[PDB]
């Protein structure tokens, strides 16, 4: 499906994204990795998303730094933190999207 | 099914009526709250939408609990309706 | 009293079976549910980032 | 058979129906979690596969 931003930096991936349900968000974070993250660190990209300072779609909880413990797993190749947000944005009159706004943070292989 | 799915349920709200929802139905909402991990918050809606009875499962939402986010916890909260008559 | 079954018209049945029956009913009606189970559904993609980011 | 493995047994959470994984049965699915030694979930493992 499609989705709306995605930031790198050669270890992790950021991503922000949108899916059709409890269901393709399942299927799409199913066909990652699913993880216990415990020991967060807060660094000032953190702060310059609450600052609006980086642009991005501030539906979104922040962050992009942990430890990792794997819970389950399906790609061999990728370390997905966990679903950090989701959220169904049901619109208004004027329009739909009705869909579950989401974001997840992951880091790859090698 | 909240609790055989390991969930804590942190909140159940009852709705009112919608009396303009239907000309032969008033629907009643009911909004849950329930926290555990992704797993167990998509087997609890799973269960929901299996159920022999009315519940509707419609709009959702979860996030993570955790200020300083220390360990992985979700909140989530379902919105499922059911619908008497008029 | 009234008898085995009472006389004949049966009697007075119209005073008892017609502010009973009921309405019965009966209501062979509102039992167990199997509910309705929905369906998932719609992935997969391409080449991209995760790609460069990665 | 957890329990005779030695293995604590941290959560079991059912699944729901396949309704689609089927004509004619609908799969339930049981997730479980349990922990020790390998050799002990290797035991479990082919116990339940010895059900």
């Amino acid at each position: 499906v499609w989705v709306k931003t995605f930031s790198e930096n050669n270890n992790a991936v950021s991503i922000d994204g949108s899916a059709v349900s409890h269901d393709e968000v399942a299927e799409f974070m199913r066909g990652l990795n699913g993880v216990v993250w415990t020991p967060k660190g807060m660094g000032r990209l953190v702060d310059r998303r609450r600052d609006s300072k980086t642009a991005r779609v501030e539906m979104l909880t922040s962050d992009a730094t942990i430890e990792e413990f794997p819970e389950a797993q399906v790609s061999p190749f990728f370390k997905n933190i966990d679903l950090q947000t989701a959220k169904q944005v049901g619109g208004a009159q004027v329009g739909v999207p009705i869909l579950v706004e989401f974001k997840i943070t992951m880091t790859s292989n090698y | 099914i909240g609790k055989k799915s390991g969930l804590e349920l942190s909140s159940v709200t009852p709705g009112k009526e919608s009396v303009g929802g239907g000309e032969f139905f008033a629907r009643i909402p009911i909004k849950m709250t329930v926290s555990g991990n992704y797993h167990e918050i998509a087997l609890f809606l799973q269960e929901m939408a299996n159920m022999r009875r009315i519940v509707n499962v419609n709009n959702i939402k979860f996030d993570s609990a955790k200020l300083k986010n220390e360990k992985v916890v979700l909140q989530s909260e379902f919105q499922a309706t059911t619908f008497r008559f008029v | 009293c009234e008898e085995p079954p009472a006389p004949a018209p049966p009697p007075a049945k119209p005073k008892a079976a017609a502010a009973v029956p009921v309405k019965a009913a009966p209501t062979e009606t509102g039992a167990q549910a199997a509910p309705s189970y929905s369906y998932v559904y719609n992935p997969v993609g391409k080449r991209d980032p995760f790609r460069s980011p990665i």
